């Protein structure tokens, strides 16, 4: 069995978003589910737990007036809703399934987790990135990806043809709340003059496609 | 609420390495403590539990031990698919709490960056914003320092760097820093400079650049 989330969210402060997590019908009978969210680049934080049978829960005290777990038997699905949220509440969330091991404490044996959803909060608005070049034994190029929100992007070079020494670095979030992220790539300094580089940049959030020449 | 402490908090090794991490809580936990193993981009796997159960489908060579405020991962000869982060998780008491992680990675030679310096350009200027980009292309170990420097004066808290994961073929590193300032500012000064310092150089690397030219 697998534990399957919804897709990515993207709020401002002080909406609230409400995650889902498909099991199956023996699954939420026969055992607790967990909630337990990851920052970028951080560790784990504990949520809370409930019992799909009945839906009783228990809160970790950081959570306890804004988070609501439920569970919906007929269609084998639980969910977790956080409200109140704010720009500190960004993370990946993950439902976790809980295996009855641990008698004495009561704790948790988090057996199978589903694959995390992406959960964005910011005062920021949808916006498409503008691409600008940094131009050039070997030589160093790239595309600099600027101001756009919220992730992701990707980057390309010739279509999918050029993957040899690409880099493309994950993004950093600017004062502005806007993200900025580079992509490079090395080639011979005698090409410069012969072959032609474009990156292909995607931010399907904001339907934005932009294909740009880096010539030196 | 309890402190889960792991230590190192990363480790260099090599495949067929014996490898054992630790994990300290601040209270006493019984052996109700479980491992992990997490790659980027994926959920956490269960590997250990009760601190010495190993976790069916587990590989042997995973093993754990343990009590009290004293808990390993030991794994006997490390495999190309164990480089990861592993955590330790305490079942003892609510809030259940997580260590911050011990993560492995493939060590090398010591490898020296190429560094290239950008200049922001003309179509961003024209927009009123101007970004200088400095670019450390396949290094190791991952320890580096870049050094902005603008008419020979010292920035800090102006820029913001990136660093990509452990190349898959050869095991380096990349790291993008990326200086902000006003398009008035980028015109008042002249020379734009980036002194990188790492294990790999006998001595620091500066590329620069003067506006306009």
């Amino acid at each position: 069995v697998q534990l399957v989330q919804s897709g990515a969210e993207v709020k401002k402060p002080g909406a609230s978003v409400k995650v889902s997590c498909k099991a199956s019908g023996y699954t939420l009978t026969r055992y607790y589910f967990h909630w337990v969210r990851q920052a970028p680049g951080q560790g784990f934080e504990w949520m809370g737990i409930i019992n799909p049978n009945g839906g009783g829960t228990s809160y970790a005290q950081k959570f306890g007036d804004r988070v609501i777990m439920t569970s919906d038997m007929s269609t084998s699905t639980i969910y977790m809703e956080l409200s109140s949220l704010r720009s500190e509440d960004t993370a990946v969330y993950y439902c976790a399934r809980d295996m009855p091991y641990y008698h004495d404490s009561g704790g948790p044996l988090f057996d199978l987790w589903g694959q995390g959803t992406l959960v964005t909060v910011s005062s920021a608005s949808t916006k498409g990135p503008s691409v600008f070049p940094l131009a050039p034994g070997t030589a160093a190029l790239g595309c600099l990806v600027k101001d756009y929100f919220p992730e992701p992007v990707t980057v390309s070079w010739n279509s999918g043809a050029l993957t040899s020494g690409v880099h493309t670095f994950p993004a950093v979030l600017q004062s502005s709340g806007l993200y900025s992220l580079s992509s490079v790539v090395t080639v011979p300094s005698s090409s410069l003059g012969t072959q032609t580089y474009i990156c292909n940049v995607n931010h399907k959030p904001s339907n934005t496609k932009v294909d740009k020449r880096v010539e030196p | 609420e309890i402190v889960m402490t792991q230590s190192p908090s990363s480790l260099s090794a090599s495949v067929g390495d014996r490898v054992t991490i630790t994990c300290r809580p601040s209270q006493s936990i019984s052996t109700f403590l479980n491992w992990y193993e997490q790659k980027p981009g994926k959920a956490p796997k269960l590997l250990i539990y009760d601190a010495s159960s190993l976790q069916s489908g587990v590989p042997s060579r995973f093993s754990g031990s343990g009590s009290g405020t004293e808990f390993t991962l030991t794994i006997s000869s490390l495999q190309p698919e164990d480089f990861a982060t592993y955590y330790c998780q305490q079942s003892f008491s609510t809030p259940y709490t997580f260590g911050q992680g011990t993560r492995l990675e493939i060590k090398r030679t010591v490898a020296a960056p190429s560094v290239f310096i950008f200049p922001p350009s003309d179509e961003q200027l024209k927009s009123g914003t101007a970004s200088v980009v400095c670019l450390l292309n396949n290094f190791y170990p991952r320890e580096a320092k870049v050094q902005w420097k603008v008419d020979n004066a010292l920035q800090s808290g102006n820029s913001q760097e990136s660093v990509t994961e452990q190349d898959s073929k050869d095991s380096t590193y990349s790291l993008s820093s990326t200086l902000t300032l006003s398009k008035a500012d980028y015109e008042k000064h002249k020379v734009y400079a980036c002194e990188v310092t790492h294990q790999g150089l006998s001595s620091p690397v500066t590329k620069s650049f003067n506006r306009g030219e």
